[PDB]
C-alpha cells in the first residue's frame, strides 16, 4: 500500500482591479491560480462558469516553472463591468490529474449596501516644513465595499511618490484609508495645486477629484 | 557486579569524539570540524522549523563528500555543468561553497539551499521531509513530490531530473536500482535485538544512519544523525551518539542510552531508560551508501 | 507493511511580548512558551527561564488544558523587564519531558536593526468635512524602523477611544509610515477642546512623545 497524499493542487481565485471594473476603457480580468501543480501531473484542465453558465473566453497563461520543482498554473477570464458590479459569481472549476474531482472556486463582488466614499484632502503640518520634502493627504472614508482606486495628479501630469494604506474597518462597517503624496517643499510653496482622485461603484461616473493647494 | 564489557562501532571515516562533558541533562561532546561528523544546526527563523529531515540528509551528504571526496572532484572537472544549480538565469546553489562551508553548523551553504530554495514553505505546512527522498533527490535527481512519502521506485513512470538536484545524475542515474544510495527501514513493533541487528549490520557496511523517534506529541516526531553505536556482551544497544539539528551548536555529538521502555518500547533517552524515564521511542532507521562500487566504473 | 511518519521538528513555540506592552511601563510585557498536540498519555511538562543563561524563577506555569482536538496544550508565561528586552537580552524557555530524549530549548531576543524616529504630526479636520455630525482628527506617524509602535489619543486629560489607526505601510526609504484617525463629534472640536496624539516607539527619548491638536493654537 502507497501511503496517502499529504495535499496537492491549491486553487486561489481573484477578483478584477477596482480601477478596471469603474472604467470602460480598461478589461476587467478574473484571475485563477494553481499552485502546488506536480511536472509528474503539470496539465491543468480550466472551465469558467458565470451564473452557472459556461463561457469560453479564457485565456490559458504557460506554466511557470517555481523554484521549489512546482508549477504555477493561470487562466484569466475577462468579464463585463456592469455583470460584475451587479454581483454575479464566477466560477472557476480546476481539473488535474492528481486529484480524482474537479476543485470549484466561486468569486463575487462583496454584498452590502454600496456606500459613496467621502473624499478630504489634508494640507501638510506646519511642523513638517522644516523637512526638505513634505506630505500631501488624503482621507477616504464611509465608502463600502472596499474596492477602489485613489490616484494623484498635478497640473495634467500623473504625480507618483505616493503610498496608500489598505482599507481599514471603521467602526459603523464601512472602510477608510489614507494616502500620502510626498512632494519637495518647494513645489507646495509655489502654490502647486494636486489632486487626489478616487475611482469607486458608489460615486457619480464612478470617480471624484477633490485638490489641495497652499494658498 | 560485573567487569565492564562494551563492543562499539563508528560510521566508516569518522573519528569518535576524544572529551566528553557530563552536563546538566545531557553528556555530550562539543563540536571539532574535520573528524568526520556533521552537525547542521537550525536557527528557527520559520522556515527550518519543521526540517530536521534535510538537516539529517545535509549532514549524511557532508560525510558523503569525505568519502568520495577525490572521485567527485574529479566528476566536478568531467562535467562542470555540476558544479551548480542554476534556474535559468540564477543561481541557486554553487557545489563548490558547499564543499568549502560544510564544517559551518549553522551556515552550511548545503541547508541554507535546502532552507531557503529547495523546501522553503514545509514547516508552514507542519509537514517534514524524509531524508532518504532528499538524498535520492541530491545525489540522483529524483524528483520529490513533498506530499507522497513512499520510498523511491526505481521502476517509476516519472523519471525526468528533480531542477533542485542531480549533481551526481552521470554516474547515480535514475531507473538503476544499483545506483541507488539509499534505504529507510520501519522499527517499530521490532525487538530490541533485530534493531541492535540492523544498526549493527548497517554501520558495518559502512552506511551513514539517521534515526527517526517520537517527540512528546501525537502529531509530529525527530530525525538525527546516528554516527556510532555501543552494544553489550549479548549484542544489544546500550547507547547511541548523535548530532540533531534542534540541539544548539555548544552541544555537538550527545550520548543517548538504549532500552526496553515501562510500556515494552525500544526508546533512547539522555538519562537512563527505567524507573518513570520512559524515553522516547524509536522509530525508523535511514541509510546512505557510498556508491564505491559504482564510483569504480 | 512499513509505514511513514511526519518527521520535522518541535511542538514547542516560544513568543515575544506585545510591542506595546513593551514600550508602556503602565503595561507589563510577557514572553510565552507553548506546548501543543501533547497526547493524555505523555507525562508532565516542566519549564525552565533563563535570562541570558541565568535562571529565574518568577515564571506562571498553568495546569495541561485540554482542547477540542482532545490533546493539551501546556502554557507558561514569564514577565519581562520593558529595558532588558530592549536592550536585547535573550529569554529561554527550556522544556523537559521524560518522553523527550533530552530537554528541547528554544531562545527569544529582540530582532536588532538601525532605530528610526517617527517623525508625528497632526492634521485638523477638512473644511470640507465640518458639514457632517462627527469630523476626522489625524495623526501621521512617519519615517520609523522598526515598525512596532503604538498610538493613541486623549483629550483634556481624559482618553479618547473612538479611533482606529492603520497597519504600518513601508515607505519608499524603508522607513514605515501609518495614519490614525480619531472620529468625535464636530461639537467637542469646535469647542476648542485640545486633543492629543500619543505614540509610542524605540527610537523616540523616553520611548514617548506626544503632538496636541486643536482648533484654534
Ligand atoms: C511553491 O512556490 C510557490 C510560489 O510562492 C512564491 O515563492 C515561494 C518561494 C514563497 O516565497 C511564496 O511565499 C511565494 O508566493 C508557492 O505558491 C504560493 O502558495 C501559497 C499557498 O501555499 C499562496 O498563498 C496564497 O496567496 C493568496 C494571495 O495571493 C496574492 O498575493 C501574493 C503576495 O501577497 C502573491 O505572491 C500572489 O501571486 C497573489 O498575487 C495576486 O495575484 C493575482 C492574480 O495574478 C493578482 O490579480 C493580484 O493583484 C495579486 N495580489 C498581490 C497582492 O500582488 C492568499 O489570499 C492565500 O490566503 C488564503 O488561503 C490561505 C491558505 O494557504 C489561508 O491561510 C489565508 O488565510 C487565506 O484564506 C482565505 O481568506 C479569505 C479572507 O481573507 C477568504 O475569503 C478565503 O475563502 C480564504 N481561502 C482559503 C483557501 O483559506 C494564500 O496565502 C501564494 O499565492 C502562492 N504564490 C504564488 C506566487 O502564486 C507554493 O505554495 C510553493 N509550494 C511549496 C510546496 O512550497
Ligand atoms: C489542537 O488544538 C490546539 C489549540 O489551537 C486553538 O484551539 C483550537 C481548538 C482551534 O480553535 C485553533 O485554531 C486554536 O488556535 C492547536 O494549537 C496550535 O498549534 C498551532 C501549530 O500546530 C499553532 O500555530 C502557530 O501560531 C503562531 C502564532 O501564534 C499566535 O497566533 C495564533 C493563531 O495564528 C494563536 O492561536 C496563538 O495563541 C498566538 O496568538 C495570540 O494568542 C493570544 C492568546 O494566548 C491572543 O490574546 C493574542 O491576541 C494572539 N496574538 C498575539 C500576537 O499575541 C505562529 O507564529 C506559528 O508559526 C511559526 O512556527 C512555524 C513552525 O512551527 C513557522 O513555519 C512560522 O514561520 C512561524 O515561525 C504557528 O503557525 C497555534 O498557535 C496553536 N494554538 C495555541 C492556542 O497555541 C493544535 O495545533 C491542535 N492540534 C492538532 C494536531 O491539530
Ligand atoms: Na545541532
Amino acid at each position: 500500500p502507497a501511503p496517502e497524499l499529504l495535499g496537492g493542487p491549491s486553487v486561489f481565485l481573484f477578483p478584477p482591479k477596482p480601477k478596471d471594473t469603474l472604467m470602460i476603457s480598461r478589461t476587467p480580468e478574473v484571475t485563477c491560480v494553481v499552485v502546488d501543480v506536480s511536472h509528474e501531473d503539470p496539465e491543468v484542465k480550466f472551465n469558467w462558469y458565470v451564473d452557472g453558465v459556461e463561457v469560453h473566453n479564457a485565456k490559458t497563461k504557460p506554466r511557470e516553472e517555481q523554484y521549489n520543482s512546482t508549477y504555477r498554473v493561470v487562466s484569466v477570464l475577462t468579464v463585463l463591468h456592469q455583470d460584475w458590479l451587479n454581483g454575479k459569481e464566477y466560477k472557476c472549476k480546476v481539473s488535474n490529474k492528481a486529484l480524482p474531482a474537479p476543485i470549484e472556486k466561486t468569486i463575487s463582488k462583496a454584498k452590502g449596501q454600496p456606500r459613496e466614499p467621502q473624499v478630504y484632502t489634508l494640507p501638510p503640518s506646519r511642523e513638517e516644513m522644516t523637512k526638505n520634502q513634505v506630505s500631501l493627504t488624503c482621507l477616504v472614508k464611509g465608502f463600502y465595499p472596499s474596492d477602489i482606486a485613489v490616484e494623484w495628479a498635478s497640473n495634467g501630469q500623473p504625480e507618483n511618490n505616493y503610498k496608500t494604506t489598505p482599507p481599514v474597518l471603521d467602526s459603523d462597517g464601512s472602510f477608510f484609508l489614507y494616502s500620502k503624496l510626498t512632494v519637495d517643499k518647494s513645489r507646495w510653496q509655489q502654490g502647486n495645486v494636486f489632486s487626489c482622485s478616487v475611482m469607486h461603484e458608489a460615486l457619480h461616473n464612478h470617480y471624484t477629484q477633490k485638490s489641495l493647494s497652499l494658498s | 557486579v560485573t567487569p565492564y564489557h562494551v563492543t562499539s562501532v563508528w560510521t566508516k571515516g569518522v573519528t569518535p569524539p576524544a572529551k566528553f562533558t557530563q552536563g546538566e541533562d545531557v553528556f555530550h561532546a562539543p563540536y571539532v570540524a574535520n573528524q568526520g561528523w556533521y552537525d547542521i544546526t537550525k536557527t528557527f527563523n520559520g522556515k527550518d522549523d519543521l526540517l530536521a529531515g534535510a538537516a539529517t540528509a545535509g549532514n549524511m551528504l557532508h560525510w558523503w563528500f569525505d568519502q568520495n571526496n577525490e572521485k567527485i572532484e574529479a566528476y566536478l572537472k568531467k562535467h562542470p555543468d555540476k558544479q551548480k544549480i542554476m534556474f535559468g538565469d540564477q543561481e541557486l546553489l554553487d557545489v563548490r561553497k558547499v564543499i568549502n562551508t560544510k564544517g559551518d553548523q549553522t551556515n552550511s551553504e548545503l541547508f541554507n539551499y535546502f532552507r531557503d530554495k529547495a523546501f522553503p514553505g514545509l514547516s508552514a505546512r507542519r509537514i517534514g521531509v524524509m531524508p532518504d527522498l532528499v538524498l535520492d533527490m541530491f545525489i540522483n535527481g529524483y524528483y520529490l513530490n513533498v506530499y507522497k512519502t513512499q520510498t523511491t521506485d526505481v521502476n517509476r513512470t516519472y523519471q525526468e531530473k528533480d531542477r533542485r538536484g542531480g549533481i551526481f545524475d552521470a554516474v547515480f542515474t535514475r531507473g538503476d536500482q544499483s545506483k541507488l544510495l539509499t534505504s529507510r527501514h520501519d522499527f517499530k513493533e521490532k525487538t530490541l535485538k533485530e534493531i541492535s541487528d540492523l544498526i549493527k549490520k548497517e554501520l558495518t557496511e559502512g552506511k551513514a544512519l539517521g534515526l527517526s523517534h517520537t517527540y512528546a506529541n501525537v502529531r509530529i516526531n525527530h530525525v538525527i544523525n546516528l554516527w556510532g553505536a555501543d552494544f553489550d556482551s549479548n549484542g544489544n544497544l546500550e547507547a547511541i551518539y548523535v548530532t540533531d539539528s534542534d540541539s544548539n551548536a555548544s552541544i555537538g555529538m550527545k550520548k543517548y542510552f538504549v532500552g526496553v521502555n515501562s510500556a515494552g518500547k525500544v526508546a533512547i533517552s539522555a538519562k537512563e531508560i527505567k524507573e518513570d524515564n520512559i524515553g522516547a521511542q524509536v522509530l525508523g532507521l535511514f541509510t546512505l551508501s557510498t556508491g564505491q562500487d559504482s564510483w569504480n566504473q
